[PDB]
């Protein structure tokens, strides 16, 4: 029961309230790829040791001559970490007099405002974490502003690998490119163990997935099948799996021993420019599809995990030299009952210890 | 860093290049030098008679091969020794050689081979 | 206009006591947000001692 329009003396009804929460994506965060590695200091080091092998050259017996092998190579690297701080304040003049949306004549309290502010802060930090994880998956950790914090390829002295699927050409060998991507991980892992290249994640965008599932070779291959998989993929829901941040079921496609998942995650920064999670810095031709292939968790084993995220303490008066945390929230009151201050801190870095395994994928031809 | 990568350095070469040497009570193939000026020695660098590294055009006067890691700032070796020791007599080292800029290896190897230092192939 | 007092019934006088940093002293504050009015101003008439 609130004042009607046009007249302050007659009444109308206020049925309810509709809200438009922004879309948020958390696929990479929910994947569980980046194991948590709490940290005490502000920087962490790492030792890199490797050796090489060669073939013996035949040497004659009577002239007693031999061969030798080069010694090992040991290096060391260091990592800085990003600090995120976000401040929010509550004041009496945004509570006094202001009316609670969706209600006729009841007033906003401090509790609802505080709850909504904290929820927005936590959501912002979650989407920032997801964007950082995706950037680390790309192999280069670029901040939303654009500043470089850790270039994994130069740090480990490796070169990025990209594969051109050439989905436009009807005669393209999809099997050949899939096999190349599959064998690249096995060849460049160099962990000393036995690698299974079929255990990888291939995350592509909308255009790449559309061009892949509509290729004449793939469709003609799956149409001439009498298996339930082909029936589902051709005439059926292409949305198995999922539980994405927005959609309940992500698009995925089985062609070889690998799967292609379509990820639509995108965010905006303060400047207004959008940040598509599945993208290549530089490419924007609109008609080319891009993707990112990274090793599965169960490929190198749990003993050799390559996806870790660090956390170090905030610079507060009593948190020094302690284990890091996902997020710190602090309550500070303004003097003279003038309001309440909020601060949120998070000091993290996602990184990959084997950046060579992060393989890029494109839909155009080289 | 502002450049994107921080490389704290590479481990200095280990004293493992020696495969065989004339083992004698006082040491036969090893001689000690006076560390000249502010000079950073490492394992496998070819030295002259005075103690400085061989430079381009000075290959014929190759006197020995350094087998210690010296530090100019500390004026001490990596084992806390006051002098720098090289290999100048009958011995057999590996191909690992820290040559200077613009100095050919073949002239250095032949000069060392004249004194009885042999180099083995390394894979 | 202070936290914990917004959207509350007003009082004749609001007296507050604030402690200065480092026990330097005590800060006071007196607030009063009031306005008197007459519902029937036609009953308020001025009388003067001079002729029109």
């Amino acid at each position: 029961l609130t004042n009607s329009e046009k007249s302050r003396f007659f009444l109308a009804d206020l049925t309810g309230e509709v809200q438009s929460i922004p879309n948020t994506y958390g696929y990479i965060s929910g994947l569980g790829l980046f194991r948590s590695a709490p940290q005490t200091q502000t920087t962490f080091l790492m030792d890199l040791t490797d050796w090489d092998i060669s073939l013996l050259d035949a040497v004659d017996r009577t002239s007693r001559k031999a061969e030798t092998s080069a010694p090992e190579r040991v290096r060391q690297i260091s990592f800085p970490m990003m600090y995120f701080k976000e401040v929010e304040s509550i004041t009496p003049d945004e509570i006094q007099g202001v009316r609670q949306p969706g209600t006729a004549n009841e007033l906003t309290t401090e509790a609802v405002v505080r709850a909504k502010k904290l929820m927005k802060i936590r959501t912002k930090f979650d989407i920032t974490r997801e964007f950082l994880f995706m950037q680390a998956l790309k192999g280069k950790v670029i901040d939303a502003n654009g500043v470089l914090y850790a270039d994994l390829y130069k740090q480990f002295d490796v070169t990025k690998k990209t594969i051109y699927f050439d989905l436009d050409n009807p005669n393209s060998d999809i099997d050949a490119h899939i096999e190349d991507l599959r064998m690249h991980m096995e060849d460049e892992a160099k962990t000393g163990t036995v690698i299974n290249g079929e255990e990888i994640h291939i995350v592509v965008d909308r255009t790449f997935f559309s061009k892949l599932i509509k290729h004449p070779k793939i469709r003609d291959a799956y149409l001439a099948q009498q298996t339930p998989l082909a029936w589902q993929q051709i005439t059926g829901s292409l949305r198995t799996g999922g539980t994405d941040g927005v959609q309940a079921h992500m698009n995925r496609f089985y062609y070889g021993g690998v799967v292609f998942v379509q990820y639509n995650g995108k965010f905006k920064d303060k400047r207004g420019k959008t940040h598509t999670l599945v993208s290549i810095d530089g490419v924007s031709d609109t008609n080319v599809g891009v993707g990112h292939a990274f090793p599965n968790v169960a490929m190198l084993g749990e003993a050799n995990n390559i996806f870790e995220v660090a956390y170090a303490p905030c610079p507060k008066m009593g948190y020094a030299n302690t284990l890091g945390q996902e997020l710190y929230v602090f309550e500070y009151e303004k003097d003279r009952d003038e309001g309440i201050d909020f601060e949120a801190h998070s000091y993290m870095l996602p990184y990959c210890t084997r950046p060579q395994l992060l393989v890029d994928v494109r839909s155009d031809a080289e | 860093a502002y450049q994107g990568f921080t490389k704290l350095g590479e481990r200095e070469p280990l004293n493992d290049i020696i495969l065989w040497e004339e083992i004698t009570p006082t040491g036969h193939s090893r001689k000690e030098y006076a560390p000249v000026a502010s000079t950073e020695y490492r394992v496998g660098e070819v030295l002259k008679a005075d103690g400085s590294k061989v430079a381009a055009g000075q290959e014929a006067q190759a006197d020995s091969v350094c087998i210690v890691n010296f530090y100019a700032d500390l004026q001490l070796s990596y084992h806390g020794q006051l002098k720098v020791v090289g290999i100048y007599r009958d011995a057999e080292l590996k191909d690992l050689l820290k040559l200077e800029s613009g100095v050919d290896a073949a002239a250095v190897k032949s000069a060392l081979k004249a004194k009885g230092i042999d180099f083995v192939p390394t894979g």
